[PDB]
């Protein structure tokens, strides 16, 4: 395990790189939470109701 | 000479080609027909491409189809695609120049030059890709299409689509001549159409002989039917792209071909500017320095100067010839001196 | 030509049913030709004795 630890660590850093890349190209790095989604959709509905 | 030759519109055509095939892929995977594998009735999917011009303008299916098609085209690694395309292009030009150069022999020195170009392009690749994605960030959100861009995409789609059609028809006709008569392949096509309808059943997962047709003949008939349907769809979409309804930009969901081609041209050109600056100039400046440094360091570090000499048969014998002559001359000089020191 | 039986739906450019009907047709051909020749020979003059 200790031997494989270094190579695994470097590979994990890389896939952290690629996950970050997909986060950049497809969602433009927009942070998201459930509460933000709910609040935004509620305001959309309130504008429609207005 | 090459660097003075290359420039930027070459990169424009290079990117527009990769993105042209991207357009064909996205459009074909979202709209056109899927392959025939067996001889069972296929249930007819509810919405079909033949009824697109005469469709309800607020159709969630066609809207969702064109929308996921465009978002799929834009949220692709267009930065990394442009960077790798320009990279392979530049490196290939360097390799051809190397082929015609004096380094046809000495594959080690040739490899040093090639690897120098490759390592420079690899060093600059990331900055070019990320910069291209950032510069394209405004056109990912709203690739708003101007009527002139719409016209350009209109004229390009006809050619791209008809080329796809000609490839399809030439393959069909060659299939006919291969199987035999056009009429005979029409017979196997009629049989596969019959089995595709309820008219006839075969109950086979791998049918060897049905209606008098061999296992290979059935496969050739299914291939023929797929080619037929794809040809009809292609011609129909060509007629649609030449239609009057696609001349205007307001029918964007009715003309997916023209819209997707417009987005492709735009993304290609704005990505191409940043590509030429960030990558092309960087290559012209770093490449000569890297070549000289790596060649000198290769010769002296690896001792490959002596091997560079040893490699060509002509210069090998040349560098060998000189010392032996020098030795014999010095020998005769010693004898002649011997006679002078001792008269007899 | 030789064929294997991994795909019993289509063999050659001919369907499975067309192939079967062809085998029956060839057998009928050969046995018919033999039968007619043997009838005319049994009616021949050389079979008189």
């Amino acid at each position: 395990m200790s031997s494989k630890l270094n190579e695994t660590t470097e590979a994990i850093q890389r896939e952290l790189e690629e996950t970050t890349y997909q986060f950049k190209v497809q969602y433009n790095e927009q942070p998201m939470s459930a509460e933000s989604y709910l609040a935004a959709s509620l305001d959309d509905f309130k504008h429609q109701f207005h | 000479e090459f660097a003075s030759s290359f420039g930027r519109p070459q990169l424009q055509t290079l990117l527009k080609d990769a993105l042209d095939q991207k357009v064909l892929d996205q459009l074909a995977a979202r709209y056109w027909n899927r392959p025939i594998e067996d001889l069972s009735p296929a249930p007819r999917e509810p919405d079909n491409i033949i009824d697109l011009p005469k469709a309800d303008p607020d159709s969630p299916y066609w809207h969702r189809q064109l929308d996921t098609a465009c978002s799929g085209l834009t949220r692709l690694g267009v930065g990394r695609l442009a960077a790798t395309v320009a990279a392979s292009a530049i490196q290939q030009h360097v390799e051809k120049l190397l082929d015609k150069s004096s380094f046809a022999k000495h594959p080690s020195a040739r490899k040093v030059i090639s690897d120098a170009a490759a390592t420079v392009l690899a060093d600059r690749s990331y900055a070019t890709s990320d910069g291209i994605e950032i510069s394209l960030k405004p056109y990912k959100f709203d690739p708003d299409i101007q009527p002139n861009e719409w016209a350009q995409g209109r004229e390009h789609v006809v050619g791209v689509l008809q080329a796809e059609l000609e490839q399809c028809q030439a393959a069909m006709k060659a299939l006919e001549n291969s199987v035999g008569g056009r009429k005979k392949l029409k017979e196997v096509m009629s049989f596969v159409d019959k089995a595709r309808k309820g008219e006839i059943i075969v109950e086979g997962d791998h049918p060897s002989g049905a209606g008098g047709f061999s296992a290979a003949l059935l496969a050739r008939g299914r291939e023929a039917v797929f080619l037929r349907d794809r040809a009809d769809i292609l011609s129909l979409r060509i007629q649609a792209a030449k239609s009057r309804q696609c001349k205007t930009l307001t029918n964007k969901y009715y003309c997916p071909e023209v819209f997707l081609d417009a987005v492709a041209t735009k993304l290609a050109q704005t990505a191409v500017l940043f590509l030429n600056v960030e990558m092309l100039n960087d290559f012209y400046v770093r490449f000569p320095r890297e070549v000289e440094a790596k060649l000198h360091e290769h010769m002296h570090a690896g001792g490959g100067l002596e091997k560079f000499a040893r490699e060509d048969p002509k210069v090998r014998r040349h560098l060998d010839l000189i010392r032996r002559k020098e030795l014999l001359e010095t020998v005769l000089g010693k004898i002649e001196e011997l006679h002078r020191i001792s008269s007899g």
